[PDB]
Parts: structure tokens; C-alpha cells; sequence
RNA sequence: AAGCUCGUAUCAGUUUUAUGAGGUAAAGCGAAUGAUUAGAGGUUCCGGGGUCGAAAUGACCUUGACCUAUUCUCAAACUUUAAAUAUGUAAGAAGUCCUUGUUACUUAAUUGAACGUGGACAUUUGAAUGAAGAGCUUUUAGUGGGCCAUUUUUGGUAAGC
RNA sequence: GAGAACAGAAAUCUCCAGUAGAACAAAAGGGUAAAAGCCCCCUUGAUUUUGAUUUUCAGUGUGAAUACAAACCAUGAAAGU
RNA sequence: GGUUGCGGCCAUAUCUACCAGAAAGCACCGUUUCCCGUCCGAUCAACUGUAGUUAAGCUGGUAAGAGCCUGACCGAGUAGUGUAGUGGGUGACCAUACGCGAAACUCAGGUGCUGCAAUCU
């Protein structure tokens, strides 16, 4: 990703964290009381669990795939590549997410991003998101 | 408003840190009854030091509170030695107060070699009336906001009655 | 198993009538993988009652093949001919419990024309031959009385 | 090696509801019990006199007697291929009357009504239960609803 | 409150708040529990509490039983009620106390038939006694004292209505040792001292003391005492009048009332906000972003 | 094996209805505990650095910790919630209602509690299905190396373990 | 958290917040807030007699425990424990 | 309807901020001879009800408030699960048939009900 397209033309997301410990028998005794110690960490995944999560700029497509792409030979066990609906790392399709930024709605926050909600006190809900309430632009 | 919403002093404790038992504290303790007409209480260490040198439940400092003209009077009295200038700190967010003096002698009180030379603590906590809310066996509750004691209006009481200064910003 | 004794049905291609409310569909229900069950139609129900139709009588087992055999032990309830038989069980009468208990459990050979099908222990809808088939469950009985 | 006391593996089944800790409230002592009274068994863990064994958790029990601050149980315990008849000694906070029994009570009360009611007018009752019988005919009218066609809908992905 | 203080989410979600009448600081759970609860072969009879209460200067006594809905007032002695006997003054002391608690004592013996039988001492030396039982006769009618969250002092005034109450003859069972009068260091009973407060003689003594050594004080408490032209010598009298009144007749005079239920309904409902409808509401957030938001 | 006492009777590796109990699967983690990726905004008379400095309970940068609202990820020995399968009791004559005897228990109390006497109502007498009947007693053999299959499942890389 | 001479990160004094984040000999899990935790006061019921009961179970023993009966006591104003 | 004393269910009663409360009641409030307890009459004890106050307690109302309670074909007949097959697949796993069926989510509605006795414009 980085030498084809720039260390800035992307955002690469590892979603997948390995907690689950693998034992191990090392080597008198035979199989006589076999506890193994710690010998390894491992992600325990699903399918349709996301692995790897990407984001950039339309114009780059390719390039993340080709990445994506070239990381399944890293695993076992077949994974696919899939194009995402959602905005970014958002929760939102592509339209929705339009919707509800160019009205008021939507506000700008380290990596991501804060929603103004119809819940909770009118006030402090008025001092955050100010360029709503005007219902335009 | 205020009515009956005044501002009393609630009581004066006065304290003595000695780093240690024995004569030295004892004397310390005479220095407070002597000086408060009550008789007064013992504090011993809560757990030790070594660098402090103090062992657990050792004795190592007395005490005493005072109520009602008594307080006013001590008060006034080492307020007299602090030359009626305090400093913002001070006043608790809770809106009491206190200061330290050094040298007990230095508010009334003569000498006395045998009974020598110690350094006091001052701590006024105020309050208003009905404080008896909180501090009553039933129905205990809390004062409301507007009645509960502040940094504020202590030191404009202060500031007030006495004709003291502050200090400081 | 138990179930399947509780409805008298102790051996492979016997048959009986059974009554449907909430408290015996959980009965069907519970052993589906085993039998093969629907409604069954009059026709079925005369020739079932004419041809392999008997009583229990003291136990024994006794063919119908005369009325005074019914009027006999079922008489009590109104019920005496074969005809009554069959009237009570096809309108499940009010004493369907005794006139269908009366019927000792049917005892058909195996189907004629085979089973449809080229295995039996999978659900009538998955091509197989168990479960509630409905209204050809008449093709079938009769195809094996 | 193994280990088998008292209240062994009862971790959550003694354990106390949430945010309901503390006092029981008054109510659980007000209650009043009879000798033949049905009661359901459960351990209060904040209760540690007087207390049932795990195996009674969940249970229904007879009452046969009546003491200062308890009610003896007999529970039937089947152990082998046959039951046994258990006492228990139970504190009034484990125990509470059943309602196993309402709704036969109620069907009695009732049961006796519905009779007199019909006996002194000229017959004809019908008091057993009887098990969900299947529906009947039905004629369902279009007027305001007619048929709405479904079909079933492509893969898609969303996410 | 303070910014840095106040709650979370998290600490309110998970708060298990006590009982009311815990949050209230009204009801002692742990002492109520065992109070209250019977003998379970004893069946549904109810355990009888003598309730005093002491309020900012009203005497309150209930003998009150234990119900699964609510508990229940058998009967109910106000001190307050003591002007229809001859007591005007110091309805918080000590022999108000006694006198409320024997007024209690009276009135429900009476109206349980134990009247005639069962008297208590008549005569009132404050020698220290429960009340017996009668030879083949009812046995007295039981009861226990709810203090409350009163605390224990030998002196207190929740036991003087305890000894008006076993006076006048409930078997209310208790000790002597918190009755006023009583040497700390010797287990014994000064009976001529219990005697004094019973009548009130701690405060007729206080009254004379004051009558030549301030009469500034003097007149400013113990003003009613003199506009009634009551000195002190006569509080005994007063009280052991009070004493014969209360047995002589004590069957509670509710008050004539005037201005019926319906009335004190609707002259208070002009001082009780009622709440809002939601549509009401709307349109107070509606109107609050007309207003703070269009840019004034 | 021998039977014995009875028999429409009482009986059930089953359903149904009513009423309990449970903390597994799933789920959860911008809910407690414990873990875990990222930033964003705050807060210091106060963890350390550095510029100004005579210092400052000095100001300005800075990295740390903490706080606030967010974000990616987890638990056999975590959890608010919480299944399916399993699981306790109940569905009447040993039942329901009236009248009012016994006691040394118990009540303020012939109040209660227990046990009763006298009277009112039959098989739609109180769900389903079945019942080559049900209950009971004595005595005695062999056996007390087990192995396999589906599913749940621990140790082991694994095993025809 | 905010406050008070020496006094410092940590001594002793005060106020505010505080669902237990503590303590309850000990392993761990339950439990507990006008307590079951902390301080004080009075004590020996850690006693006497002999049965029933629950767990383990053969429904033996042992250990441990539960609710009563019959005593004598402790404490508390008391209900009680 | 208010208020008190004793309550039952124990957050629709709790929490944060603010405003309002007539009458009675609670309350705060005065005092230190007496019983009683304290380093301190603050707590606790007693005495007055007199000398004062609705400031606090208490009660209620406000809040696109926190929390909590309820509901719904909101999500979802989803996850999971009892049962079937000489079903698919190298496996990991996955469909299908007859059944049972969550939690989060989302949206809306709500914010103490009530027993006994006394009292009150
Ligand atoms: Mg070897
Ligand atoms: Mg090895
Ligand atoms: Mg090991
Ligand atoms: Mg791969
Ligand atoms: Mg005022
Ligand atoms: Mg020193
Ligand atoms: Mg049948
Ligand atoms: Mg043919
Ligand atoms: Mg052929
Ligand atoms: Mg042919
Ligand atoms: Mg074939
Ligand atoms: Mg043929
Ligand atoms: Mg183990
Ligand atoms: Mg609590
Ligand atoms: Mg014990
Ligand atoms: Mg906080
Ligand atoms: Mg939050
Ligand atoms: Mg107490
Ligand atoms: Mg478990
Ligand atoms: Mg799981
Ligand atoms: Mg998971
Ligand atoms: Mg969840
Ligand atoms: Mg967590
Ligand atoms: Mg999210
Ligand atoms: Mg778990
Ligand atoms: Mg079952
Ligand atoms: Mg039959
Ligand atoms: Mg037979
Ligand atoms: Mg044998
Ligand atoms: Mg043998
Ligand atoms: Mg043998
Ligand atoms: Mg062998
Ligand atoms: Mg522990
Ligand atoms: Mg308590
Ligand atoms: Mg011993
Ligand atoms: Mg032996
Ligand atoms: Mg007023
Ligand atoms: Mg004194
Ligand atoms: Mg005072
Ligand atoms: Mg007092
Ligand atoms: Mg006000
Ligand atoms: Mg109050
Ligand atoms: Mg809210
Ligand atoms: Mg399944
Ligand atoms: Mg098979
Ligand atoms: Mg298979
Ligand atoms: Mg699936």
C-alpha cells in the first residue's frame, strides 16, 4: 500500500486482536499429567468476521485491494475481499452519511466522528453542533 | 434572600502535631487545656514512618475543639498574631478556614521553661443555622445549595466583621 | 418410544385413529421421524373399518365381520353397527374415545405400489415418507390395506 | 484432589439478585404457614441460619410443622430407583406459599358455581378442561385487503 | 455540584436504593424486623407495639399491629390531647409523657372490655411494677415499646410514657433501670425521686429556683405559668387531677372539624402545581430553538 | 424363583394446562470487574524534561500520567440481560362448603392451632393418551476388566490415543 | 477533592463527595451499611439432658450442620437474640 | 387535596440544576436548674413553646437532563437451540425439513402507587 500509493494514502486497520493462548507439551514422563505452557497467541475469528479494514480515497481502490489481496497469502484458510457500503470506518452507507453532514448533524473528532443526538439537554446539545439548527446549510 | 440564613462560626480546632509521645506531647496537651479550658484529646499515629519516626498507635499529637463564644474569642485572639491578613488560599472550597501560628505565647498565654515553646493550628469550620439536618440521628439530610457554605461568602464574611485582609489572588 | 406406545403403535406398518387438539399434536409431533400420518377420508375409513377392523373384547382381538359384536360393547354409547363405527369415528363423535379405542390398531401389509420415494426416514416434503403428508395419506393406507 | 461440601458449585444459585442485596423486606415474615400448606423452596443467601441444601433449590414441598422462626418441609427425593421422604427445617425467608395450587382452587370455587348456577336451572354443564381444539371454518373478506405479493429478494452485503 | 464530583451513567445505573422509610431516616428496619415478626405457631396473633414519638413538642402514642398492606392503629393518645383534662403547659415533659402514655393506656383497655378489671396502681408511689395477672381472669392486654430511633438514656421521656402506660395497667414488660432516679452505681431504685417526675417536680423546682435568682428568665419561660396565675406548688395538684380526669372518662373526643374533607380538597388544589403534557412539553423545546437558536 | 393381598383398579422413561427453579448457548463491553487498538478534548501551586529568567504558588512549549465524551477488539475460572433441551409441584371423595365439641398448647379474649361430632353436592367428580391390571413380601444366581456410534465435551500436534 | 505552623510523596486537624470501590484470622466463592464492618459497655449459650433432621449415604458410620423439646444462664427499656 | 405518626411494595420513590409552597403539621429554633452524654449541650439528655424563621429540611413543579420503569410484527423469526437424512463439503464448516426462540439495537410512553390513625382553609 504505502510504496505504490504514499504512507498517506490510506488507513489500515487490524480488526482482529489474538487473546486466546496456545499451549504446548514440550519434551521420563510420556503423556503423564501433558498441561502444556504458553507457546503462542492466536485471534480466534468467524466467518464473515473482518480481519483487515481499510479506508481511503475512491481514486485508490485498486491499490487497497491489490493489498488486501496480497496479505491472504499470508493466512490460512480462504478469505475475500469486499467493498464496503459504509463511509470509512462510519457506520453509515455512503448517502446516509451525505444526509446527515451537509445538514447540520455531523462534527469533526480526532480520528473520527460525533453525532448530535435528539436526546439529552437542549442546552449543551446547542453549545456542541451550532451549524445545525437552521435546518440548511 | 437571607433571614436566618447567618453565618456562625461552628466550632474552632486547634491542633498540635508533635512527631512524637512522651513529656514533649504531654506538655503540648497542657498548652491546650490551659488554653481552651476543656480538656483536651490525643491522636495517635495511623500507621509508620521511621523517617518520621513514629510507631502505630504511638500519640503524637493533641487536639481539641471549641464551640461558641469561647471560639470567637481564640480566634479573634490568634487572628491577632496573623495581624488580621489571611490569603486566599485558606478557605476551603467548603468554606471554612484556617491558619497556623508558631509560638503559643504569641496570643495572651505567658511562658513557663518547663512547659516550653509550641506551634499551633487554627481551623474554623463555619456554618449556617439548621446545620442540625445533617448532623441530627433522624431524618438526617442535606442542606441546600443555596444555604450550604462557600469559599465566597466566607471571606466576604471574613472580610466583614474582624476588618481583616486577604491577600493574594 | 414412549409416545409411540402410548399411541399404539408397537410395530412397523400398524395403524390407529388419533383425535387432534394441542395435547396429541405435541404427540405427533413428537414422533414424526417414525410415522406417516394424515387425514384420512371416508372411503379410507370404511375400508380400514370393513377389512382389518377388529375389537378388543376382554383383550382377545376380535374380527368385526358381525353388528352384534359392536352393539355388544360399544351399544352403551348409542353405537350399534359397524356403520356406527365409522360414523363415530370420522365426525369424532362425542364418545370418539371409547369407539376408537374399542379399535383394535390396525395391522396393514406394506404398500403395493412401494413407497413413492427411494428412502423413508427423511420428511414427506424433503421426498421422503414420514410426517403429516395430508390428504395422501389415503393413497397410501389404502395402498397397504 | 475432588471437592464435595455443603454449598459447593453454588456460586450464582445463592447469589442475590440484582440490586436486591440487604434486609429482607418485612413482608417475607408477615406471611403466615399452616401444617399441609404447598411451599416452593429458595435460598436466600443473606440468610445463613436455617438454610436448604442446594439439591431442595427449585423445589415444592408439603408443610408438616411449625416452629418459633421455621416450617419443616417434606420434599421427596428419588435416589436409586425410588423416592425417599426428606424433612427439611427450613427458615420462613427460604420458603414462600406456591401458587402450583391457584388456579385449582379457583376451579373449584368456580367449578361449584358454574353447577348451581346450572343444576337449580335445568341442566346441562360441561365443567372438565379441554386441550386447544383446532379452528374452525372461516370466511376472510378481501374488502380493505386484498393480497400483497411477495417474492423472495437477491444476496446482498451491506457492511 | 461540584464539577469533578457528581455521578456517572455507570454509578447511578448500578445504585440500589434502601427502602423509603430508610431514605426517609424514619424507620429502623433491623429493630422493626424484630418488633414485629410472630411466633409462627403462633399464627396470625399480631404483636402489639406501644408507639411514642416525640415531635417538636406533641406527644404522639399509637398501639399499632402489623399487616402485610399496612399496619393499623388499634388506638391513638395525642399528648396534645391533655387540655381536656386540666394540662395547658410543657406538653413535651416528662409527666406529659406519663400522662399521654396513661391517657393510652385507659382509652383502649377501655374499649377492649378490660376496663373494669385491670385498673394498674391507682395510687402512683413510683415504686417499680408491671401489671400482674388477675387470678382465672383475662390475661392483660401485652405490649411492646416502639422507642423508635429514640436514644437510650436513663432519664429519657420515651420511658416515662412507658410508665403512664403501665400504670394504667398494659402489661408493657420492662426494666428499671432507665427510669429517672436511678443509681448508676448501685443497682437501685430511688422511688422518691420517679415519684418527683412523674408529677412534675424537676420542673416545679426549676420554676421555684428561677422565682429569686432571675426573673428576666423566669418570666420569659414559664410566662404562660404566670398569665394563668400558676405558681409552682400547684403542678402536682395540676397532674394528679390530670390523672383522675384521664381514668374518669378517656374514650378520645375527635375535634368538631368545621369545613368538611371536600372543602380543605379544594382551597389546598389551588396551591398544587400539576404536571405537563408532552404536547406541552414539545412546545417548550420548539419554541426554546425558535428562540437560543436562530441566531436570537 | 416362589408367591401373597386385591382388582377397575390403581397405574405411566408421554402430552397438555397452571405454577416454580436454573445462569449454560447466545449476547454484552460508548454496563461493574479484568483485558485491548487509536486518536480528540480537558486538568496540575504538583512526574520529569527544555526557552525566558534573581526567583515566582512564574508564563510559554513538551512528554508523561490522570479526567471527559468517543473508537477497534476479548473472557473456563467476567457480567446487566438471558434461551432451546433438560427439571420441582399441582389438575379433587384422602375433595369443597355449613353447624359448633376437645386441650394441659396458644391468644387480651373459647381467640387460635391441631383432631373431631352433625349437615349440603356424584361421576363432565373436574385435562390428554395409554394401561395383557395394580400393590406387596421373601429368598437367591451371575456381575462388579467393558467396548462402540451420533451429539455435548477435558487433556494431547495427534492417534485405531 | 479542597483546606491548616514546623510538615516534605507519607505524621496530626477539618470539611465535602463516597453502593462498599473496605473490612469481616485464613483459600476462594457467597453474604453484609442506623451491619455481619469500626469504637464502647455488660458477659460465658464455647453450658446441661436426651431425641428428630440436612449433606456425604447402603439412605451404615464418622465429620460438619439445621429446627425444636426439657433446663440453667447472658444481654437488652424491650421485642428479642 | 395538604400534613403528621406507623407502614406495604422498595428508583415511575434515586441522582443533577433551578423555581414555587396557603393553612395546619413537621422543622429549624431558645435554654441549662433537673435525669443524662460529651475533648465540645454539635450529637445525645432535660426545660420552655416562651423569644425568632420558611433560609434550610419536607412537599411539589421545571429539564429535546443522567438514571430507572413500561411497550412495540424496532431490530429478528436474527443469534442460539430439540429433532431428521447413505444431505453438501478434502476439511473447517454449511444448507435443508418439523419445531422452540433470545440479547443488544431502534422508536414511543411514563417518572411513585398505596394501607391504618390523627389533623388542616
Ligand atoms: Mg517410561
Ligand atoms: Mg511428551
Ligand atoms: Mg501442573
Ligand atoms: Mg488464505
Ligand atoms: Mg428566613
Ligand atoms: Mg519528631
Ligand atoms: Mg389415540
Ligand atoms: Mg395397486
Ligand atoms: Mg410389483
Ligand atoms: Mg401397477
Ligand atoms: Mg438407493
Ligand atoms: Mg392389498
Ligand atoms: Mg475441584
Ligand atoms: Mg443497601
Ligand atoms: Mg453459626
Ligand atoms: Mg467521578
Ligand atoms: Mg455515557
Ligand atoms: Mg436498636
Ligand atoms: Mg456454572
Ligand atoms: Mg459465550
Ligand atoms: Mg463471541
Ligand atoms: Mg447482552
Ligand atoms: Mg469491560
Ligand atoms: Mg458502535
Ligand atoms: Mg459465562
Ligand atoms: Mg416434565
Ligand atoms: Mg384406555
Ligand atoms: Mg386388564
Ligand atoms: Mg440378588
Ligand atoms: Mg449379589
Ligand atoms: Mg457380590
Ligand atoms: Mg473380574
Ligand atoms: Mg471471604
Ligand atoms: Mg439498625
Ligand atoms: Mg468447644
Ligand atoms: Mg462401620
Ligand atoms: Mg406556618
Ligand atoms: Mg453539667
Ligand atoms: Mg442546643
Ligand atoms: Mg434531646
Ligand atoms: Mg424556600
Ligand atoms: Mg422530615
Ligand atoms: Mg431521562
Ligand atoms: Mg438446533
Ligand atoms: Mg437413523
Ligand atoms: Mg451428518
Ligand atoms: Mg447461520
Amino acid at each position: 500500500m504505502t510504496t505504490v500509493s504514499g504512507r498517506d494514502a490510506f488507513h489500515l486497520r487490524v480488526r482482529v486482536h489474538p487473546f486466546h493462548v496456545l499451549r504446548i507439551n514440550k519434551m521420563q514422563q510420556g503423556m503423564r499429567g501433558a498441561w502444556g505452557k504458553p507457546h503462542g497467541l492466536a485471534a480466534r475469528v468467524d466467518i464473515g468476521q473482518i480481519i483487515f479494514s481499510v479506508r481511503t480515497k475512491d481514486s485508490n481502490k485498486d491499490v487497497v485491494v491489490e493489498g488486501l489481496r496480497r496479505a491472504r497469502y499470508k493466512f490460512p484458510g480462504q478469505q475475500k475481499i469486499i467493498l464496503s457500503k459504509k463511509w470509512g470506518f462510519t457506520n453509515l452507507d455512503r448517502p446516509e452519511y451525505l444526509k446527515k453532514r451537509e445538514a447540520g448533524e455531523v462534527k469533526d473528532d480526532g480520528a473520527f466522528v460525533k453525532f448530535l443526538s435528539k436526546k439529552g439537554s437542549l442546552e449543551n446539545n446547542i453549545r456542541e453542533f451550532p451549524e445545525y439548527f437552521a435546518a440548511q446549510a | 434572600q437571607n433571614p436566618m440564613r447567618d453565618l456562625k462560626i461552628e466550632k474552632l480546632v486547634l491542633n498540635i502535631s508533635v512527631g512524637e509521645s512522651g513529656d514533649r506531647l504531654t506538655r503540648a496537651s497542657k498548652v491546650l487545656e490551659q488554653l481552651s479550658g476543656q480538656t483536651p484529646v490525643q491522636s495517635k499515629a495511623r500507621y509508620t514512618v521511621r523517617t518520621f519516626g513514629i510507631r502505630r498507635n504511638e500519640k503524637i499529637a493533641v487536639h481539641v475543639t471549641v464551640r461558641g463564644p469561647k471560639a470567637e474569642e481564640i480566634l479573634e485572639r490568634g487572628l491577632k498574631v496573623k495581624e488580621y491578613q489571611l490569603r486566599d488560599r485558606n478557605f476551603s472550597a467548603t468554606g471554612n478556614f484556617g491558619f497556623g501560628i508558631d509560638e503559643h505565647i504569641d496570643l495572651g498565654i505567658k511562658y513557663d521553661p518547663s512547659i516550653g515553646i509550641f506551634g499551633m493550628d487554627f481551623y474554623v469550620v463555619m456554618n449556617r443555622p439548621g446545620a442540625r439536618v445533617t448532623r441530627r440521628k433522624r431524618c438526617k439530610g442535606t442542606v441546600g445549595n443555596s444555604h450550604k457554605t462557600t469559599k465566597e461568602d466566607t471571606v466576604s464574611w471574613f472580610k466583614q466583621k474582624y476588618d481583616a485582609d486577604v491577600l493574594d489572588k | 418410544r414412549k409416545v409411540l406406545q402410548l399411541l399404539r403403535l408397537t410395530r412397523i406398518n400398524s395403524g390407529t385413529f388419533v383425535k387432534v387438539t394441542k395435547a396429541t399434536l405435541e404427540l405427533l409431533k413428537l414422533i414424526e421421524p417414525y410415522v406417516a400420518y394424515g387425514y384420512p377420508s371416508y372411503s379410507t375409513i370404511r375400508q380400514l373399518v370393513y377389512k382389518r377392523g377388529f375389537g378388543k373384547i376382554n383383550k382377545q382381538r376380535v374380527p368385526l365381520s358381525d353388528n352384534a359384536i359392536i352393539e355388544a360393547n360399544l351399544g352403551k354409547y348409542g353405537i350399534l353397527s359397524i356403520d356406527d363405527l365409522i360414523h363415530e369415528i370420522i365426525t369424532v363423535g362425542p364418545h370418539f374415545k371409547q369407539a376408537n379405542n374399542f379399535l383394535w390398531p390396525f395391522k396393514l401389509s406394506n404398500p403395493s405400489g412401494g413407497w413413492g420415494v427411494p428412502r423413508k426416514f427423511k420428511h414427506f416434503i424433503q421426498g421422503g415418507s414420514f410426517g403429516n403428508r395430508e390428504e395422501f395419506i389415503n393413497k397410501l393406507v389404502k395402498s397397504m390395506n | 484432589g475432588k471437592s464435595h461440601g455443603y454449598r459447593s458449585r453454588t456460586r450464582y444459585m445463592f447469589q442475590r439478585d440484582f440490586r436486591k442485596h440487604g434486609a429482607v423486606h418485612l413482608s417475607t415474615y408477615l406471611k403466615v404457614y399452616k401444617v399441609g400448606d404447598i411451599v416452593d423452596i429458595k435460598a436466600n443467601g443473606s440468610i445463613q441460619k436455617g438454610m436448604p441444601h442446594k439439591f431442595y433449590q427449585g423445589k415444592t414441598g408439603v408443610v408438616y410443622n411449625v416452629t418459633k422462626s421455621s416450617v419443616g418441609v417434606i420434599i421427596n427425593k428419588m435416589v436409586g430407583n425410588r423416592y425417599l421422604e426428606k424433612r427439611l427445617n427450613l427458615r420462613v425467608e427460604h420458603i414462600k406459599h406456591s401458587k402450583c395450587r391457584q388456579e385449582f382452587l379457583e376451579r373449584v370455587k368456580a367449578n361449584a358455581a358454574k353447577r348451581a348456577e346450572a343444576k337449580a336451572q335445568g341442566v346441562a354443564v360441561q365443567l372438565k378442561r379441554q386441550p386447544a381444539q383446532p379452528r374452525e371454518s372461516r370466511i376472510v373478506s378481501t374488502e380493505g385487503n386484498v393480497p400483497q405479493t411477495l417474492a423472495p429478494v437477491p444476496y446482498e452485503t451491506f457492511i | 455540584a461540584f464539577q469533578k464530583d457528581a455521578k456517572s451513567s455507570a454509578y447511578s445505573s448500578r445504585f440500589q436504593t434502601p427502602f423509603r422509610r430508610r431514605r426517609e431516616g424514619k424507620t429502623d428496619y433491623y429493630q422493626r424486623k424484630r418488633l414485629v415478626t410472630q411466633h409462627k405457631a403462633k399464627y396470625n396473633t399480631p404483636k402489639y407495639r406501644l408507639v411514642v414519638r416525640f415531635t417538636n413538642k406533641d406527644i404522639i402514642c399509637q398501639i399499632i399491629s402489623s399487616t402485610i398492606t399496612g399496619d393499623v392503629v388499634l388506638a391513638a393518645a395525642y399528648s396534645h390531647e391533655l387540655p381536656r383534662y386540666g394540662i395547658t403547659h410543657g406538653l413535651t415533659n416528662w409527666a406529659a409523657a406519663y400522662a399521654t402514655g396513661l391517657l393510652i393506656a385507659r382509652r383502649t383497655l377501655q374499649k377492649l372490655g378490660l376496663d373494669e378489671t385491670y385498673k394498674g396502681v391507682e395510687e402512683v408511689e413510683g415504686e417499680y411494677e408491671l401489671t400482674e395477672a388477675v387470678e382465672d381472669g383475662p390475661r392483660p392486654f401485652k405490649v411492646f415499646l416502639d422507642i423508635g430511633l429514640q436514644r437510650t438514656t436513663t432519664g429519657a421521656r420515651v420511658f416515662g410514657a412507658l410508665k403512664g402506660a403501665s400504670d394504667g395497667g398494659l402489661y408493657v414488660p420492662h426494666s428499671e433501670n432507665r427510669f429517672p432516679g436511678w443509681d448508676f452505681e448501685t443497682e437501685e431504685i430511688d422511688p422518691e425521686l420517679l415519684r418527683s417526675y412523674i408529677f412534675g417536680g424537676h420542673v416545679s423546682q426549676y420554676m421555684e429556683e428561677l422565682a429569686d435568682d432571675d426573673e428576666e428568665r423566669f418570666s420569659e419561660l414559664f410566662k404562660g405559668y404566670l398569665a394563668d396565675d400558676i405558681d409552682a406548688d400547684s403542678l402536682e395538684d395540676i397532674y394528679t387531677s390530670a390523672h383522675e380526669a384521664i381514668r374518669a372518662d378517656p374514650a378520645f373526643k375527635p375535634t368538631e372539624k368545621k369545613f368538611t374533607k371536600e372543602q380543605y380538597a379544594a382551597e389546598s388544589k389551588k396551591y398544587r402545581q400539576t404536571k405537563l403534557s408532552k404536547e406541552e412539553r414539545a412546545a417548550r423545546v420548539a419554541a426554546k430553538i425558535a428562540a437560543l437558536a436562530g441566531q436570537q
